[PDB]
RNA sequence: AGCGUGUGCCUACCCUACGCCGGCAGGCGCGGGUAACCCGUUGAACCCCAUUCGUGAUGGGGAUCGGGGAUUGCAAUUAUUC
RNA sequence: AGGAGUGGAGCCUGCGGCUUAAUUUGACUCAACACGGGAAACCUCACCCGGCCCGGACACGGACAGGAUUGACAGAUUGAU
C-alpha cells in the first residue's frame, strides 16, 4: 500500500523532525529557547522580538 | 588462584570459548592465524589487513603518509 | 485526488458557518487541529482550496506556513447554491 | 578437513538451541540486536527473507534470492546458501560459509572498487 | 493573608514605576508591607554569524535581553489584591498572583 | 519521452457491459436467485457481493478471504 | 508573527505599527494606519475577520477580544508609511526622480 | 570559583540529589525544580604536601591494532560513542 | 627589544589532484582552505544505480450514473504483503 509506505522513514530523531518556522528551511536553527528559526531569520526579526545590541 | 575473568586480555574464543591469558608466541600465532582466517574468509576487514589500508574507519588523504613508497 | 462526499462537504459547511478559516502548510499533516472529530488531512484541504481560487471564489495570503482564505460575496452566493440553501441566512462575517 | 565450529560447539547444536541462549552464546552487539523489542517494525523484511530462506529446493545448489539489504544478522539457519546483496550498482554473490555467522552480509560485499593510482 | 505578588518586566523604568504604584497604595491604605526584593537578571545571550554565506572576515552579534523581576509580598486579604490588580493595567509589566 | 528503458503500463481497467445481468437469475417466478456469495461484515451492506476466482471468493474493500 | 502579518495584509492600506497589550480578559490590539475608511472594509466586515483569523489561529479564548483601529497623527514622521507611499506612487509606474523630491517635500513641510 | 543551563504547538530528545547491583561505563525503584527555592556551599582543573621512578626511545609519547562488556536509535558493517 | 609559537613527528578537519555508477557544489594573496554556522551512518541531499503516488489547478472538445477510476487475495516478479 502506498499510504501506508508513504510514512515508513520514522521522523521521530534527527534533523527532519524540525525545521524553520519562516523560511522552512532544515539548516542553521536555533533550538535555543523554542525560537526553532534559521539565523538569518533570527537576525530580520531580532529587534521585533527584543533582542537589541549592548555588549 | 582467583584472577577475575574480564581482567585477562583474550575471552571468549572462536575455537573453544575457554578464557586464556595468552604470550609472545601465542599472540604471534593467533596473530597470524587471525590474519589467515580474514583472507580466507574474504571480508573488508581481510581486505584492509591485505591491502595494509585502515581498517578501523578513519582517513587516508591527509594522514598516514608512510603507507608505501 | 478523488475526495469523499462527506469531508467535502463538511469543509464547505466550516467555510459557510464562518466566512474564513486557516491552515498550516505542511504535506504530512495527518490530521487537522480544529476539525479533529473525524479523520482529515490537510492535503485535500489546500488542494480544495486552490481549486476554489483557481475558479475565483476565495483569496489567498501566507506568511510563516499559514494560509489565509478570504470569501468574497459571490463565493457567498456560491455557498449558498451549493450547500442548497434559500437567500436569507448570512452568515457571522456580514452581521454585526 | 578439520573440525568447524563456533564457540567450541557444532552447527546442529547450534541448530537444536533457542534464541534465548544463542544470544548468551553470541558477542555484545549482536544481543542488543535481537533483544531489543519485536521484529516487526523494519525487521518484517528480515522475517520474510527468513521464511524465503526456509523455502528449499531439491538436491542441488540452493536459489539465490537477491535482497536491497545490508544489516543481515547472518544465523546458522541459513548456512550453507547463496546470496547476493545490494552495495549500489550490482549484486556480489556470495556463498555462505559456516563462518560467515557473527557478522554482517553488507561486510561481506564491498561498495568501492579497490582504487589505483597513474599520474597525476 | 500569604499571598505573594510577583512583578516582572524587561523596561525597569515603567516596573519602578509601577512598584512605586503599590508602595504608595499601601502606604495609603495604611498596612505594613514588604519591601521588593530584587533578585539578580537573567540574561539573553545568543550569538550568531554575520555573513549568511560563507565570504568574508568571521564576525560575530551579541543580542541581549534584560528581564528585571521585583516581588511583593502582601499581609491583605484577596479582594485588595484583585482591586490593585485591576487598576494600572500596563503592557510593559504584568503581573503574577497566585496563592499558596 | 520515449526513454530508453520500457515501462509496463497502469492497469487500465477494462470495460465490462451489462453488469447488472450477471448479478441474479430470473425465471418465471418472481423469486430471485444470487449466484455470488453475500459478505456479512458490517463496514458493507447487504447488497454487496464477493469476487469470483476459481479457488475461494473475496470480499470488497473489506479485503477479507474466507476459506472452506 | 503578528507584525509580519499585518505588514503583508495591509500593505495596500498604509499600514504603520501594531500596538498589542495585555489585560484579563481584555486582551486588546490596535492597528496604526494613516486610512481609517479602508481598514474596517464594509460595514465593519475586514476587522471582524482578521479578528476571527487571529482569535482561533494564534489561540484565545472566543468572544474576549476586539480589534481596535485608529489613524496616526504625523503621517510625514513615519518611515515606515513614507515609504509605503513611495511604493504606492511607484507601483502605477512614474518617474523615480519627481516621487523622490515628491515625498522629501513632504518630510520637509512634515516638520522633519 | 565564575558565566551559565535545566520538563518542547508541530514533539518524542530536560537537569540531577538519594539507597542498592557491578572493577567499569551502565540497570530498576524513592524524589526535587517551571527555577537565587532542587541539582548546588556547582567540594573543577592547575597548584600544595609525601613516597616510587633516575637521563635509558625510559612509569615520556599513546599512533596502529585483537578480544570482551554497556548506552542512543528502525538500522553502527566502512570500528557512532564509552 | 622580547614572550608563545607555526612550518619537522603522529592524529583530526578542509582544499587541490588521482580514483569513482556517484565520490554534489560555491569560495582561490590580504579580502576562500574547523568557511557556507557543513561535528553528514538513514532524513539531511542538492550525487548515483533503480520503482511506484500525483501534489497536471482552471477552461475548450471526446466518455457518461448501464459506469470516468482508485482500493487487493492462493502463485513468476524487482524490493517490500
Ligand atoms: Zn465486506
Amino acid at each position: 500500500g502506498h499510504q501506508q509506505l508513504y510514512w515508513s522513514h520514522p521522523r521521530k530523531f534527527g534533523q527532519g523532525s524540525r525545521s524553520c518556522r519562516v523560511c522552512s528551511n532544515r539548516h542553521g536553527l536555533i533550538r535555543k529557547y523554542g525560537l526553532n528559526m534559521c539565523r538569518q531569520c533570527f537576525r530580520q526579526y531580532a529587534k521585533d522580538i527584543g533582542f537589541i545590541k549592548l555588549d | 588462584y582467583k584472577i577475575p575473568d574480564w581482567f585477562l586480555n583474550r575471552q571468549k574464543d572462536v575455537k573453544d570459548g575457554k578464557y586464556s591469558q595468552v604470550l609472545a608466541n601465542g599472540l604471534d600465532n593467533k596473530l597470524r592465524e587471525d590474519l589467515e582466517r580474514l583472507k580466507k574468509i574474504r571480508a573488508h576487514r581481510g581486505l584492509r589487513h591485505f591491502w595494509g589500508l585502515r581498517v578501523r574507519g578513519q582517513h587516508t588523504k591527509t594522514t598516514g603518509r608512510r603507507g608505501r613508497t | 485526488m478523488l475526495m469523499p462526499k462527506k469531508n467535502r462537504i463538511a469543509i464547505y459547511e466550516l467555510l459557510f458557518k464562518e466566512g474564513v478559516m486557516v491552515a498550516k502548510k505542511d504535506v504530512h499533516m495527518p490530521k487537522h487541529p480544529e476539525l479533529a472529530d473525524k479523520n482529515v488531512p490537510n492535503l485535500h484541504v489546500m488542494k480544495a482550496m486552490q481549486s476554489l481560487k483557481s475558479r475565483g471564489y476565495v483569496k489567498e495570503q501566507f506568511a510563516w506556513r499559514h494560509f489565509y482564505w478570504y470569501l468574497t460575496n459571490e463565493g457567498i452566493q456560491y455557498l449558498r447554491d451549493y450547500l442548497h440553501l434559500p437567500p436569507e441566512i448570512v452568515p457571522a462575517t456580514l452581521r454585526r | 578437513f578439520r573440525k568447524f565450529t563456533y564457540r567450541g560447539v557444532d552447527l546442529d547444536q547450534l541448530l537444536d538451541m533457542s534464541y534465548e541462549q544463542l544470544m548468551q552464546l553470541y558477542s555484545a552487539r549482536q544481543r542488543r540486536r535481537l533483544s531489543r523489542g519485536l521484529r516487526r517494525k523494519q525487521h518484517s523484511l528480515l522475517k520474510r527473507l527468513r521464511k524465503a530462506k526456509k523455502e528449499a529446493p531439491p538436491m542441488e545448489k540452493p536459489e539465490v534470492v537477491k535482497t536491497h539489504l545490508r544489516d543481515m544478522i547472518i544465523l546458522p539457519e541459513m548456512v550453507g546458501s547463496m546470496v547476493g546483496v545490494y552495495n549500489g550498482k550490482t549484486f556480489n554473490q556470495v556463498e555462505i560459509k559456516p563462518e560467515m555467522i557473527g557478522h554482517y552480509l553488507g561486510e561481506f560485499s564491498i561498495t568501492y572498487k579497490p582504487v589505483k593510482h597513474g599520474r597525476p | 493573608h500569604r499571598i505573594r505578588i510577583t512583578l516582572t518586566s524587561r523596561n525597569v523604568k515603567s516596573l519602578e514605576k509601577v512598584c512605586a504604584d503599590l508602595i504608595r497604595g499601601a502606604k495609603e491604605k495604611n498596612l505594613k508591607v514588604k519591601g521588593p526584593v530584587r533578585m539578580p537578571t537573567k540574561t539573553l545571550r545568543i550569538t550568531t554569524r554575520k555573513t549568511p554565506c560563507g565570504e568574508g572576515s568571521k564576525t560575530w552579534d551579541r543580542f541581549q535581553m534584560r528581564i528585571h523581576k521585583r516581588l511583593i509580598d502582601l499581609h491583605s486579604p484577596s479582594e485588595i489584591v484583585k482591586q490593585i490588580t485591576s487598576i494600572s493595567i500596563e503592557p510593559g509589566v504584568e503581573v503574577e498572583v497566585t496563592i499558596a | 519521452k520515449s526513454y530508453t528503458t520500457p515501462k509496463k503500463n497502469k492497469h487500465k481497467r477494462k470495460k465490462v457491459k451489462l453488469a447488472v445481468l450477471k448479478y441474479y437469475k430470473v425465471d418465471e417466478n418472481g423469486k430471485i436467485s444470487r449466484l455470488r456469495r453475500e459478505c456479512p461484515s458490517d463496514e458493507c451492506g447487504a447488497g454487496v457481493f464477493m469476487a469470483s476466482h476459481f479457488d475461494r471468493h473475496y470480499c470488497g474493500k473489506c479485503c477479507l478471504t474466507y476459506c472452506f | 508573527e503578528l507584525n509580519e502579518f499585518l505588514t503583508r495584509e495591509l500593505a495596500e492600506d498604509g499600514y504603520s505599527g501594531v500596538e498589542v497589550r495585555v489585560t484579563p480578559t481584555r486582551t486588546e490590539i490596535i492597528i496604526l494606519a494613516t486610512r481609517t475608511q479602508n481598514v474596517l472594509g464594509e460595514k465593519g466586515r475586514r476587522i471582524r475577520e482578521l479578528t476571527a483569523v487571529v482569535q482561533k489561529r494564534f489561540g484565545f479564548p472566543e468572544g474576549s477580544v476586539e480589534l481596535y483601529a485608529e489613524k496616526v497623527a504625523t503621517r510625514g514622521l513615519c518611515a515606515i508609511a513614507q515609504a509605503e507611499s513611495l511604493r504606492y506612487k511607484l507601483l502605477g509606474g512614474l518617474a523615480v526622480r519627481r516621487a523622490c523630491y515628491g515625498v522629501l517635500r513632504f518630510i520637509m513641510e512634515s516638520g522633519a
